[PDB]
């Protein structure tokens, strides 16, 4: 399994610094040029930086010159991006991509890591039940920054789930997730949503109990 | 962006759609073009390398070509699963940088229309205890992915406090969206009739409730 | 020119070890970890070129009739024919250096050992002077290692 996994993304204040890390697995890392490519939410891909196998050739986009520093530790199968003097425009999902030696194609990409450049503070979400086949849900209210993850019954309920995108009110995100189950939300047959907000180390379970309406 | 692409592209199932990528002599004119497909909510993946080569797993329907400073991606037999953002990328000799195109959002129109399944949720008691009231309107299983959401409180159209999510793609090629109405707990108590109205394709689906549960 | 230096180091090292018949263990003082990897790839690729085109290399060596310093000086006019047609790729560059090694091997046996260094700088001369932009674009000796990586 040839993989790339980015880390270090999170909330940082304007003018601040952050270091992104990317771990390579299943290949000879020291024989590849590597790249950083970023994407502002709802916007296009923007190549950030490139570093050859022995770090002899390094390149940066003009938008990042003098502020970002790419480097790699071949002994630790790691690629880094030291970002300094961060501004609102640097808010994006940052991807790590392996470059093919013979064609320069970016054949392997990581899943990405979100960097939010804001003065707003880390806020944990408030999880509320959404009770009216029957559609149940939970409202994940007033968190910051993104992301949050929602599962149902610790991942054992995946059919019929709809996790909607978030909306941004003032400086707080709200999202909801719904689940359609058979016509019996029986006390023995429970429906629980599992909400995680890694930025605030929140791990909340919320059992959805209906009322006669 | 240095490489230009039409912001959007569309076709019907089975049609042949073409996405162009326009560059200069120092990028497309000097180098090979690669294409990336970014499915909704996923990391980009290699689609085409060396102008027209397909990595293992990319179906025959995708083909690419290059002439002068332009490149093209051809998708024969358009399918709803081809709905994604397509990006071309080429190394630029005069910039010493990778240049990605602005991206093309591909929409597959003319599939069989589906009405939205609307579910309305009142605020939870737990949320009312914080002196806030959120009504959640879930909209799923609709095609095309364009909806209008209007809120009514006691027969009068709501003008403030509403937030609708942009439509998002489901696994079965249909769309989903979410709407929120935020009131104070006092305002929730002061009014009784709440309605979320969803308009799709000159046809509107309404779900309503009374606080008198 | 650090690239001229680094290429000269790798090429002169590869040609000297080829004439000797045995590979060294001592470090490279200019090239670095980039040079180590570059020389290692050149040893694997270059030897796989020298074997796969052994008859053609034997024939070219016979036809060239190299026996003195004047012949070694004129070998630069033969080296450019690897780029004469306007074609530049790592496949041509490795062949240019692999044959350089074959000639160096011949120069040692015909006891013209002192002419190996002149030859190594001549190969480096044709490479770095006529193909600088392409080498730099291709990420020099790192790109060379990345291009031939198999996995
Ligand atoms: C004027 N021309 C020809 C006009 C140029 N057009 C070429 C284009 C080309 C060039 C290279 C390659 Cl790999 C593939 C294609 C056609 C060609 O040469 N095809 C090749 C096909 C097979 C072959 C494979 C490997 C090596 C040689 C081959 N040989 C045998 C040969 O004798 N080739 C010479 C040219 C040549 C080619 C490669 C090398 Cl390394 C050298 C030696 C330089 C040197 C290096 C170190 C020390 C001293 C000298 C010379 C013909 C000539 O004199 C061919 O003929």
């Amino acid at each position: 399994q040839v993989t790339l996994k980015e880390s270090g993304g999170g909330l940082v204040k304007p003018g601040g610094s952050l270091r992104l890390s990317c771990a390579a697995s299943g290949f000879t890392f020291s024989s590849y040029s590597m790249n950083w490519v970023r994407q502002a939410p709802g916007k296009g891909l923007e190549w950030v930086s490139s570093i050859s196998s022995s770090s002899s050739y390094i390149y940066y986009a003009d938008s990042v010159k003098g502020r970002f520093t790419i480097s790699r530790d071949n002994a630790k199968n790691s690629l880094y991006l030291q970002m300094n003097s961060l501004r609102a425009e640097d808010t994006a999902v940052y991807y790590c991509a392996r470059q093919v030696g013979a064609t320069w194609a970016f054949d392997i990409w990581g899943q990405g890591t979100l960097v939010t450049v804001s003065a707003a503070k880390t806020t944990p979400p408030s999880v509320y039940p959404l009770a009216p086949m029957v559609t149940l849900g939970c409202l994940v209210k007033g968190y910051f920054p993104e992301p949050v993850t929602v599962t149902w019954n610790s991942g054992s309920l995946s059919s019929g789930v709809h996790t909607f995108p978030a909306v941004l009110q003032s400086d707080l995100y709200t999202l909801s997730s719904s689940v359609t189950v058979p016509s019996s939300p029986r006390p023995s047959e429970t429906v629980t949503c599992n909400v995680a907000h890694p930025a605030s180390s929140t791990k909340v379970d919320k059992k959805i109990v209906p009322r006669d309406c | 962006s240095v490489l230009t692409q039409p912001p959007s592209a569309s076709g019907t199932p089975g049609q042949r759609v073409t996405i162009s990528c326009s560059g200069s002599s120092s990028n497309i004119g000097s180098n090979t073009v690669n294409w990336y497909q970014q499915l909704p909510g996923t990391a980009p993946k290699l689609l085409i390398y060396s102008n027209n080569q397909r990595p293992s797993g990319v179906p025959d329907r995708f083909s690419g070509s290059k002439s002068g400073t332009s490149a093209s991606l051809a998708i024969s037999g358009l399918q709803s699963e081809d709905e994604a953002d397509y990006y071309c990328a080429a190394w630029d000799d005069s910039l010493n940088a990778w240049v990605f195109g602005g991206g093309t959002k591909l929409t597959v129109l003319g599939q069989p229309k589906s009405s939205p399944s609307v579910t309305l949720f009142p605020p939870s008691s737990e949320e009312l205890e914080t002196n806030k009231a959120t009504l959640v309107c879930t909209i799923t299983d609709f095609y095309p992915g364009v909806v209008t959401v209007d809120w009514k409180v006691d027969g009068t159209p709501v003008t403030q406090g509403m937030e609708t999510t942009q439509p998002s793609k489901q696994s079965n090629n249909k769309y989903m969206a979410s709407s929120y109405l935020t009131l104070t707990a006092r305002a929730w108590e002061r009014h009784s009739s709440y309605s979320c109205q969803v308009t799709h394709e000159g046809h509107t689906v309404e779900k309503s409730l009374s606080r008198a549960d | 020119d650090d690239l001229y230096r680094q290429s000269l180091e790798i090429i002169s090292r590869y040609l000297r070890e080829q004439a000797t018949g045995s590979k060294d263990s001592k470090p490279l003082g200019e090239a670095g970890a980039a040079g180590r990897r570059a020389l290692e790839t050149l040893r694997r690729v270059g030897d796989g070129v020298q074997r796969n085109h052994e008859t053609a290399f034997q024939g070219m060596l016979r036809k060239l009739d190299i026996k003195n310093e004047d012949d070694v000086k004129s070998l630069s006019r033969v080296m450019i024919h690897v780029f004469s047609d306007g074609v530049t790729n790592w496949g041509r560059i490795v062949t240019l250096i692999s044959f350089g090694a074959f000639v160096a091997k011949h120069l040692k046996t015909i006891n013209q050992e002192s002419c190996i260094e002149p030859l190594a700088e001549s190969i480096t001369d044709v490479l770095v002077r006529t193909k600088r932009d392409w080498l730099v674009k291709q990420r020099g000796w790192d790109g060379f290692v990345e291009f031939f990586h198999v996995e």
